[PDB]
């Protein structure tokens, strides 16, 4: 009953409307919340534009209609986060309903290659027959890669696990893929290969039974 | 300061039922109305429910797919909210947060009874409801080589495979190793088993003669795992 | 005659009839200076001293119409007071009942020409046309209103 747009984007130093949209809000105020990964989230906005002690006066609150905005004036790199609002539905099935949830990503950051690192199955994991390459993606901004496999020189289309990017410290992404396979398969290939795309270049990574 | 510190969450077969408690600390808890919150993983938020104080009534409030099974009270001579779960769900699966929660009115523009907010938050307890039992991790060094290194810095790492339910916490050389340090976020695998990895930055001319040991904490299966990562003949 | 005089005067026939605690007009008192009750209406100011529902065993409301203005500071912030002749004072034990109260008396201090009468009507008069409308209002059956809890100041 709350709507809200997944996610958007803001230049560093811009500023973002974050709008939640539903029945209710034409006749309550809307609470709005931050939430960074790991973390509980945090009250930013409530009532009408109130502000808990402690959070910047960047933030602000205001409503029309059946709309609510949560306004962020220059953006910081500390505001990326996921921003929810809520308010009274009183006749739903949540008395307090909660917006799906929006994610601030800030643009304009310093841009970083991904830092690869892969590794085949130790021989303790090949002893207990079993074999995980294990791919390692660290230090990059923006925060979205693609990761794709290879066996030999054919890509690898399934087995594969790979984690959403979180943020580091430092304002870096880093993220992990890991391909499971049978011990029989690692030995029975020439290699495998991580590949990580990052702004339409590839930085692929190789292992080999061999070694 | 105020502090909320929730408790009592663990791994559940369906149909059980599991008690949390909040102690609260910081504020007049008996003047508060508190409340409950949760997020499933990877998920928004979802409210739960809300008692009121006392003076304001003492009711409670639930959200429907909760209402019948869950229960929400408080023992004010003791500074704790509980949310007692029955006849608990798969669905159930989440972190649960207690909230102090605020109320507001607006004289001029507002809707009698006005908003609640939730302006202070505990850091939550993990409740996880599955018919799958659970199992410690198996802990794999992820071992340098010239395959790793830039030069002056190599990558060494430990790989933590096939654990459930979550979480685990890893740390190096017994937490005397932080710089350079990273621990990854785990994967949800297919089985349904958890997988994540940690790697730590350090010298290469180290490498033959400074000791790595990766300290991996399962705490839902009572496991602790020290595993000493050495260099390959590579 | 003061914000302190207005209050206990108030106050008292709630405290005769045991509706608050003894010390009712101190605990309003202390908090009017800590969360100000001066409202603007559009001719004249308005005040709903009230304090915390712990103090009040049983629901009611107390008129006290000034015959000269008397300063309240805001409700909502503002360098300069309020001007008051119509008081509002609320003996509310819930939250939930007191934002319906709240609701009502906007509605009452919006009626221009219910305000104008408020200046004007005797004790007995007010007190007709106050119950009157509160009866018309089933949220706020909860709430005593007698003719006791109606005066003029000054």
């Amino acid at each position: 009953e709350l709507t809200q747009d997944p996610a958007v984007s803001v230049a560093l130093g811009q500023t973002v409307r974050i709008t939640c949209q539903g029945d209710s809000l034409r006749s309550y105020y809307a609470s709005w919340y931050q939430q960074k990964p790991g973390q509980a989230p945090v009250l930013l906005i409530y009532g009408k534009n109130n502000r808990p002690s402690g959070v910047p006066d960047r933030f602000s609150g205001s409503s029309s209609g059946n709309t609510a905005s949560l306004t962020i004036t220059g953006a910081q790199a500390e505001d990326e986060a996921d921003y929810y609002c809520n308010s009274r539905d009183s006749s739903g099935n949540h008395l307090w309903v909660f917006g799906g949830g929006t994610k601030l990503t800030v643009l304009g950051q310093p841009k970083a290659a991904p830092s690869v690192t892969l590794f085949p199955p130790s021989s303790e994991e090949l002893q207990a027959n079993k074999a995980t390459l294990v791919c390692l993606i660290s230090d990059f901004y923006p925060g979205a890669v693609t990761v794709a496999w290879k066996a030999d020189s054919s890509p690898v289309k399934a087995g594969v696990e790979t984690t959403t990017p979180s943020k580091q410290s430092n304002n870096k992404y880093a993220a992990s893929s890991y391909l499971s396979l049978t011990p029989e398969q690692w030995k029975s290939h020439r290699s495998y290969s991580c590949q990580v795309t990052h702004e339409g270049s590839t930085v692929e990574k190789t292992v080999a039974p061999t070694e | 300061e105020v502090q909320l510190v929730e408790s009592g969450g663990g791994l559940v077969k369906p149909g059980g039922s599991l008690r949390l408690s909040c102690a609260a600390s910081g504020f007049t808890f008996s003047n508060a109305w508190m409340s409950w919150v949760r997020q499933a993983p990877g998920k928004g938020l979802e409210w739960v429910g809300r008692i009121k104080s006392k003076t304001e009534g003492g009711t409670t409030d639930y959200a429907a797919p909760v209402k019948g099974r869950f229960t929400i009270s408080r023992d004010d001579s003791k500074n704790t909210l509980y949310l007692q779960m029955n006849s608990l769900k798969t669905e159930d699966t989440a972190v649960y947060y207690c909230a102090r929660t605020g109320k507001y009115y607006d004289f001029w523009s507002g809707y009698p009874p006005g908003e609640e907010y939730f302006q202070d938050w505990g850091q939550g307890t993990l409740v996880t409801v599955s018919s799958a039992s659970t199992k410690g991790p198996s802990v794999f060094p992820l071992a340098p080589s010239s395959k790793s290194t830039s030069g002056g810095t190599a990558a060494l790492g430990c790989l933590v495979k096939d654990y459930f339910p979550e979480p685990v916490t890893v740390s190096w050389n017994s937490g005397a190793l932080t710089s350079g340090v990273h621990t990854f976020p785990a994967v949800l695998q297919s089985s349904g088993l958890y997988s994540l990895s940690s790697v730590v930055t350090v010298p290469s001319s180290s490498l033959g003669t400074q000791t790595y040991i990766c300290n991996v904490n399962h705490k839902p299966s009572n496991t602790k795992v020290d595993k000493r990562v050495e260099p390959k003949s590579c | 005659v003061t914000q302190e005089d207005i209050i206990r005067a108030l106050a008292s026939p709630l405290i005769k009839d045991g509706m608050v605690d003894e010390d009712f007009a101190e605990k309003v008192i202390e908090q009017e200076s800590r969360y100000p009750t001066g409202l603007q209406a559009k001719g004249v100011g308005v005040a709903i001293p009230h304090t915390l529902g712990d103090y009040v065993r049983d629901n009611a409301i107390s008129v006290g119409i000034l015959d000269k203005p008397v300063n309240f500071e805001g409700w909502y912030q503002s360098p300069d007071p309020v001007p008051v002749r119509v008081v509002f004072m609320l003996a509310i034990r819930t939250w939930d009942d007191i934002v319906n109260v709240l609701n009502w008396i906007k509605d009452v201090i919006l009626d221009e020409e219910f305000m104008k009468r408020l200046l004007t009507m005797s004790d007995e008069e007010i007190y007709r046309q106050i119950y009157t409308r509160i009866s018309k209002a089933p949220q706020l059956s909860g709430i005593h209103f007698k003719r006791e809890y109606v005066r003029h100041l000054g």
